Order: structure tokens, then C-alpha cells, then sequence
């Protein structure tokens, strides 16, 4: 289960699921264009979207339950860039002996965890790093990343898609960028050349 | 001199039966030094002029034989955009060009032109003034015919009566498609106040929550889960974790809606009932009353304006700036010319018999 | 030690299913310092006390074991008059022979005695007291165990939500044979407010319109004549001639009714709802609420006085002095006295089954 589902990070986990086939519920925060979102998840390879509301919702809890419950299977995973709220709620839908890997945190607020997940159901938070876990990691980052190439060239894997914005020499450089700062509510930013 | 037309009745009925459109001439050389001369740019039809004319509303102009006709007849509409054409001697606050509303009830707006007063008249700025300020927007034709009614109507009832936390409360409103409830939605949005919009489902369902969340509503629920006892507890849930109350519920609904939103309120709640759909009453349980601290009252914008210029001017001037500013998105209207193809009440006839596909405006 | 009794459930449901008798033990030789004993002279079954054996009712007491049961249990009733027959070493508010009620809700009054603390506890005048007062007359058993719920009911829905000019303004009323009813009309007479009560039609109409035209209603009329559209207007023309306005109602029946009640309002008027006819909502035209701007509201007398000591000692006292003036006439009650020869819990079921025939009163 993840949150931040709409993220890049969100889209190729959805994807890669798909291609090792697990299932997964990806949670995104509701929208207007909602349907169209959470068909293009679906479509990646998210089993189930919900909203963060949803997430939230200990009247939806059982439902999630009975997903897993038809699927033989159990949550053994979360993943967390956000936070908070949204942290706690998915660590609620694991079953016994999960673990969180928090990658990220999209608010500022904190991993925040009931105490009962911890001491009633074994619960474990820890953090990911790719960057760190890489460093004297080569034979791992190579094979990781010869995957992904492979896929690409398989056609099994696609993008999660960039707004393109071309460096022409007529505004600086460093304005280009300053926009894709402040446009990255829109998606992920591409400064091309 | 001006041959104008006017849509009138002499009986109060369906306006299907009882509307016909007269022809009326306006001395635009023998003007008075208080006169003003208006043409209609657009009106709209509201409930409220459909009642009016239906005689079921306690407000409307008098009958007499004004417009050429043997038989006292009364002019319709009660709002609408006026151009101002000519003004007398002693008139400084109008000139022409000018746009306007009415600033009363039962002016009569269906129709081509008018003859009245400076003070019959409320200026709005036009296209060309609002560009002359500083504005990155001016008006359009729809955004002043139904500026008087239904954005100062969701506006009022969002602000005048209990105090939302921005940022936490709540209120939850049916008629969720309506022209008001768009604007309450928007409203609702500008003022960081959280919403619930019901609507009836429909198979474009879809595309109809789409089109209400981006203006502002933050859930939108059908009929059908307004009235579970099932989904109850999901709404109880959206509350909580905003850390705030519903403190306010917008009835035009009456029926089985109006008891589903008033259920959905947080204790010592209000719900206003501005409206409901033909012959179907409040309908609230003894236990919200008794147990719950339910409030139950009623809204009429033309009652609490009639003796209260402040108010009024204040409202409007918000609407107006939000307009200019780009704030503020029209109830979008059905717009009909009336270009000679059809006469003038049969325009406003079939406006009415197809009220249900949305908000209508005929334009000049 | 003294052997008491109580009526305890350990599930909701119907009375006639789920009461038991259960006895304990008070230990009147080990009173802690503010802890007062005492025995029950009489309790009444109300509507309040059925609805919150069956659940439905969300004010009740714990389940504990604390009469001595292995199974949690909550005692019933909610009202009542008690004399004080021993106190501990630390109160000064009580005193042996004092008659006391209940100071708060979910006491639990369908029993023979209690060990409480003195602040669970309200004094009222034993008749001794009032006499050596100077006062006409005592209050009775009945007077005392009933004093909490209806005639406060009356008294606060008509003199804290609306200001009646005494001589000129109006309330209406329905269920007004009700003993509410029955009391508001006596107030009415006492603080000089106009009145019209409705009531069902029955063989000895013009007897029963008398007996409430001498309690103090001005006028009294049937459910027939307030569902009557011929009837309306003569309505109208009292309160018009009269100088004042129709400003309050009070509705325990809901459904036509309560429509009934409310169209006959002046603007700007407020209707309480403190009770209801078994399934009936309260239903009220969209018109009245637009046009008249007709509010309704509910009132629980439970939770108005919950945390407003002030506003229960004031309102109490008013009665007191009342009954003791010979001002105020209560209903008569059946009274069933406790003998040990019958289980207590069967003389409350028995009260519950025949709660049509009147108000009963279980006595001790
Ligand atoms: O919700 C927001 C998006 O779903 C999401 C951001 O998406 P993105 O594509 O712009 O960002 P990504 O590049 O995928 O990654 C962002 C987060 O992951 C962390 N990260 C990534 C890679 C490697 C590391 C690591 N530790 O090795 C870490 C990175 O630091 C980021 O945190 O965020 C969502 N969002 C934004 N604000 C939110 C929120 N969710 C909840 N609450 C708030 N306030 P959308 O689609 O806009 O609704
Ligand atoms: O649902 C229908 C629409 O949502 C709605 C009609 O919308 P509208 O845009 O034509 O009408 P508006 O101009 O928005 O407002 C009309 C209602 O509000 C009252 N009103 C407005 C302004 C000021 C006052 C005042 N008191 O100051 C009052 C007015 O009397 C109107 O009631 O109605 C919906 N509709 C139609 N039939 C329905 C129904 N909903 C539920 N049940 C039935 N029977 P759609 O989109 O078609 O599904």
C-alpha cells in the first residue's frame, strides 16, 4: 500500500507491481478530475485507488480487509512520502508484522504511528534512501537499473510522464527551472535542450 | 420614439397560458429631469418570477392598463442588465451607456426597454469602465443579469446568519446543480469553508461531481447516500478529521432531501430553507429538534434586502470584485436571442418549460 | 443496615420484557461525611424513563454492578420525591424529614430508597415547612415527585425563548389536554398571555373546552378546525382584534398538527417541539419558512438545565411557590403503593402497560 500515489515514485511502483505481479492500493488526496486519475493508476497496474478520506475512514477499513482477505494474500508493505494523517492510515491496513518505508514526506508533518500497531501488532517503520543504499551498492544499482532499461526497450514499462520545457537561450536558464519549482503542483518538470 | 415590447399577464396562471407579448411605445423626447431611459441587454427566469406570475409569491407589481391594454396586466421578470439610452436634465448618478439593474423587485424585465427613474436603478460597471479602472476582467452579459439574485442569495445565507471557521466548518447544501448552489459552492471555496453539495445521480454523474468540486464543493453526494443510514457515519467521519462542525445546511429541496441534510449536521446546527420542489414540505424528525438542538428557518433575499441598502451595496460590490478580480465564475445560462425569429414570450415560455436543462437567459 | 429495592435492567428493551426487582443493602450506620440516605415517597413513569429502558433515549445511567448484581445493570426512572432520613457528619444542606429530588438525570427514582451524596439532592418544602411558613398549603406526594419534567417544560418553553407581552401576545399549543398542556394554559392565565389550544375532538367536547377555558386558555379549538382553511381567518381576527401577535407555538404531536399550529403564527414566529405522536415528523410548508419567516426550534428540558443550576432553582422555585399559593393545579395520578406483597418491578411494568388511563404514579 502507498501513498503519494500520483507521484513518479507512486507510478512506477504501481507499474513494477503490476510486472511482479503483487497487488496494491495506491491512495491519492481526491480531486476534480478524480475518474480520470484513478483510471490511469488502475491502468499502470494499481489494484485498488483510494482517497486519502478513504484512508482516513474506519468505515471503509473492512472493505480494504476484504480485498486482501478474497486475494489469499495479506499487506505486508507500506510505502510513505507523506506523512502524518496519510502515514498512519496506512499502516492501519497492513496485517501483523508489517513494515513502512518512508522515502519521503511530502508535508512537513511527521511519521505519526498509534502506539497499538507497535506493541498489538508488531508493527515496523524504517526509512529508504536511495541514495545512501546505492553508495557502496554498484552491482546493485547496475542490475536494478539494467531492469528498467530492459523494460523500457520490452515496451512493459512507461514513463511517468514530464511537462517539457526547452531551454531556447531567450530566458536564462535558471528561470527555467525557478518555473518548474513553482509548477510542481502541475506534475514532474523536464527542462529539456 | 421607441416601439418596445412587453412580456405581460392579466391573470395569474401557468405561463404556458397566460403570458402574451405587447407592443408599447416610450416618449424618449418628453423626459422628465428624474428619467431615465434603459434597453434590455438580458434577464433571466427564476422560480421566483415563475411563482410570481403562477400567484403563489406574496411580492409583485401591480395590474394596470400602462402598456396599452384594456385589461390591467403586470409585467414579469425581477431581475435583469439593463443599457442605459438617455437620461434627464436633473440626473448626474447615470449617464448614457451606462450599465444597470433594477434596484427593487417588480420592475418587470421581460421586455425590450423601460422608462423609470435614476433611482429605479443600481449601477454596475460595464466591460469599458471595469478596463478603464484596473481590471483584468469586465463583466459579461449573463454575470450582470443574474448578479441580484442568486449569487447575493448564497452569499448571504453563507455569511449572515452563523459563523463558519474558515479553514474547519462546514455546511452542506442540496440542489447541488442549481445556479445557487454553484455560487454557494464558490462562495463557499473563496471563504475557506468546507461543502457538501448533494445532487439527484444521473449516468454523467461523473462529470457532474468533476464540474461542482473544481468549483468548489468538497464532497458531492447523490440523493441515494444523502438518504442511507449506511454511508451516515463516512459523512460523520469527513467532519471530524477536518476538526471542525457542520453548522449550516441549504435546503430548496424540501422532502426526504431536506430531512437527509438536516441528520448530517452537528449538534445546535441551522438549516435555511430558501426553496423547495412543488408541494413537498420540510420534513424533520422530532428527535433532531429535541435531541440534537435543530434549528429550522427560512431564507428570502428579497424580504431581508427590501429595507436594507447597506447590506444590499456591500454584497453586491463583493460579487461585482470577485467578477473583476477573476474570482468568481458565472452559473453558466442557456442563452436565447431574441432576434425576430419567435416573439418575445414565447422565448420566456419555452425558458420556462426548459428550466430543467438549466438556467435560462434571453438576450437582446 | 436497610434492605432496599430496586427496578434494574441489564439490556434495553421493552419494559414488559427486561425489568427485574433486585435487592441491596444500604448501610445506614457507615455514612461517609456529605453522603445523605434516603427513602422514596413516590415516582412517576414518564415518557422519558419507557424510551430510555428501550434505548432509544441518549441521556441514561451506568450498568454497574452495584445493587449487587454479577451482571451490569441501570436503575429507571428519572424523576422523583424522596424524604431524607440520615446524613453524615458533614452536611449542613439536609436534614432528616427534609423531601428532596433528584438534583440531575439518571439517578434512578424506581426504588425504595438511596445512598447518594447531599449535592445529589434538591430540597423542596415538606408540607410542614410550608405551613410553618405561613404558606395555604403544602405540596402532595404527587406535587413533589412530578415537579421536575412537566411543569418546568411549560414554564421555560413560555417565558425563555420568546417575550409575550403580557395582556396582548399569543401562544398556540396542540396536545393541549396533555398535562404540558394543561399547565402552560394555567401559566398563561398567571402571566397574562393569550392562548389558543388544540385538541382531538371527543363525545364531551364543549365540557372539556370549559375545563381548559377555566385552566386559562382563551380559546380552544379541534384538530378539525386547525386543519380548516374555511376556519383560518376567524383565527386571524382574534389575534388581530387582541393588538398583540401569535408569536410561539408549542408542538408535541408533529405531522399536520405541527403544520397546523405554525400557519397560524404571525411573521417572524417560533415553534418548540417537545415531544412527538408516535412516528410523525414534524412537517412544515416551504412557504411559511420564505414568506413568514416562521422558525422552528426543539426544546429538552433534560438538556437545557444540565449545567444551568441558576435557571432549574429559579423555575423550580416559581412552582413551589405556586402549589403552595394554590395557584397551580396538577393532574390527578393513579397512584400504586408499594406493599412487599408484589415485586416493585411488576408495579412499574403494570404502570407501563396502562399508561393510556393516566399518569402513574408509584408510591411508597
Ligand atoms: O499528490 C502529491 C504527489 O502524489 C506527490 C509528489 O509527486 P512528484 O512526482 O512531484 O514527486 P516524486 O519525484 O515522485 O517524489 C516525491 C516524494 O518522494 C520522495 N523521494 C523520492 C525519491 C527518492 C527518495 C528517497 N528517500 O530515496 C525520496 C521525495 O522526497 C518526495 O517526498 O506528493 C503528493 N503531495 C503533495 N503534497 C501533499 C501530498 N500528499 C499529501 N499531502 C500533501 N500536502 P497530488 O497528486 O499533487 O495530489
Ligand atoms: O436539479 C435541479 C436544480 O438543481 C434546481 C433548479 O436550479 P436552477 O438553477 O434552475 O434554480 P436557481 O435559480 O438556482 O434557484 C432556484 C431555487 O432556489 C430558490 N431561490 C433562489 C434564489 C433566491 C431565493 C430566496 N428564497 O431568496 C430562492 C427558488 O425558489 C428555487 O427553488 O432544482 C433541482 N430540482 C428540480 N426538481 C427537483 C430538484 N431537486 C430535487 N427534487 C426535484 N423534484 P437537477 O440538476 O435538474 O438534477
Amino acid at each position: 500500500i502507498q501513498n503519494g500515489g500520483t507521484s513518479a515514485v507512486g507510478k512506477y511502483a504501481s507499474q513494477i507491481g503490476k510486472l511482479l505481479n503483487f497487488n496494491s492500493i495506491s491512495v491519492i488526496r481526491d480531486r476534480p478530475n478524480l475518474d480520470e486519475v484513478v483510471a490511469s493508476l488502475k491502468e499502470l497496474g494499481a489494484t485498488q485507488v483510494i482517497t486519502e478520506d478513504q484512508n482516513n475512514s474506519r468505515e471503509f477499513g473492512p472493505t480494504i480487509k476484504e480485498w486482501i482477505k478474497q486475494s489469499g494474500g495479506e499487506a505486508k508493505l507500506a510505502l510513505n512520502c507523506v506523512g502524518g494523517k496519510s502515514s498512519t492510515g496506512i499502516a492501519r491496513k497492513l496485517n501483523n508484522n508489517g513494515l513502512m518505508l518512508t522515502y519521503g514526506g511530502m508535508s512537513f508533518q511527521p511519521v505519526t504511528i498509534p502506539t497499538s500497531l507497535y506493541i498489538f501488532k508488531n508493527f515496523t517503520s524504517a526509512g529508504f534512501w536511495v541514495t545512501e543504499l546505492l553508495k557502496n551498492n554498484k552491482e546493485l544499482k547496475t542490475s536494478t537499473l539494467n531492469q528498467i532499461i530492459a523494460w523500457y526497450e520490452e515496451g512493459k514499462l512507461t514513463d511517468a510522464k514530464s511537462i517539457e520545457t526547452l531551454y531556447d537561450g531567450t530566458k536564462p536558464l535558471h528561470e527555467l527551472y525557478q518555473d518548474g519549482v513553482a509548477n510542481s503542483k502541475d506534475g514532474k518538470q523536464l527542462i529539456t535542450y | 420614439m421607441i416601439t418596445a415590447q412587453a412580456v405581460l399577464y392579466t391573470q395569474h396562471g401557468e405561463p404556458k397560458d397566460v403570458l402574451f407579448t405587447q407592443s408599447f411605445e416610450i416618449d424618449d423626447d418628453n423626459l422628465a429631469p428624474n428619467e431615465v431611459i434603459v434597453k434590455t441587454l438580458g434577464s433571466p427566469v427564476n422560480p421566483s418570477d415563475i411563482n410570481q406570475i403562477q400567484g403563489v409569491y406574496p411580492s409583485k407589481p401591480a395590474k394596470t392598463t400602462g402598456f396599452g391594454t384594456t385589461e390591467p396586466a403586470a409585467p414579469c421578470g425581477n431581475e435583469g442588465l439593463f443599457e442605459v439610452i438617455k437620461v434627464g436634465s436633473n440626473v448626474s448618478s447615470l449617464e448614457a451607456g451606462d450599465w444597470v439593474i433594477p434596484s427593487h423587485v417588480n420592475f418587470g424585465t421581460w421586455r425590450t426597454h423601460a422608462l423609470g427613474n435614476d433611482d429605479d436603478f443600481i449601477k454596475l460597471p460595464n466591460p469599458a469602465q471595469s478596463k478603464a479602472n484596473g481590471k483584468p476582467n469586465g463583466l459579461t452579459i449573463n454575470q450582470g443579469a443574474t448578479i441580484s439574485v442568486n449569487p447575493l442569495t448564497a452569499y448571504l445565507m453563507l455569511t449572515h446568519y452563523v459563523k463558519l471557521t474558515p479553514g474547519k466548518d462546514w455546511f452542506i447544501q442540496n440542489g447541488g446543480t442549481s445556479a445557487v448552489g454553484k455560487y454557494a459552492s464558490q462562495i463557499g471555496k473563496l471563504l475557506n469553508f468546507n461543502s457538501i453539495s448533494v445532487i439527484r445521480d444521473r449516468p454523467n454523474l461523473d462529470e457532474v461531481v468533476a464540474s461542482l468540486k473544481e468549483l468548489g464543493a468538497t464532497q458531492v453526494i447523490t440523493e441515494d447516500q444523502n438518504n442511507s443510514r449506511e454511508f451516515g457515519p463516512t459523512i460523520k467521519e469527513w467532519i471530524k478529521q477536518s476538526g471542525g462542525e457542520a453548522k449550516l445546511a441549504l435546503n430548496c429541496v424540501g422532502g426526504k432531501s431536506s430531512t437527509g441534510i438536516a441528520r448530517k449536521l452537528n449538534n445546535n446546527g441551522l438549516m435555511l430553507t430558501y426553496g423547495g420542489m412543488s408541494f413537498q414540505p420540510v420534513t424533520i424528525p422530532t428527535s433532531l429538534y429535541i435531541f440534537k438542538n435543530f434549528t429550522s428557518a427560512g431564507f428570502w433575499v428579497t424580504e431581508l434586502l427590501k429595507n436594507n441598502k447597506e447590506l444590499k451595496t456591500s454584497t453586491l460590490n463583493q460579487i461585482i470584485a470577485w467578477y473583476e478580480e477573476g474570482k468568481l465564475t458565472d452559473a453558466k445560462s442557456i442563452e436565447t436571442l431574441y432576434d425576430g425569429t419567435k416573439p418575445l414570450h414565447e422565448l420566456y415560455q419555452d425558458g420556462v418549460a426548459n428550466s430543467k436543462d438549466g438556467k435560462q437567459l434571453i438576450t437582446y
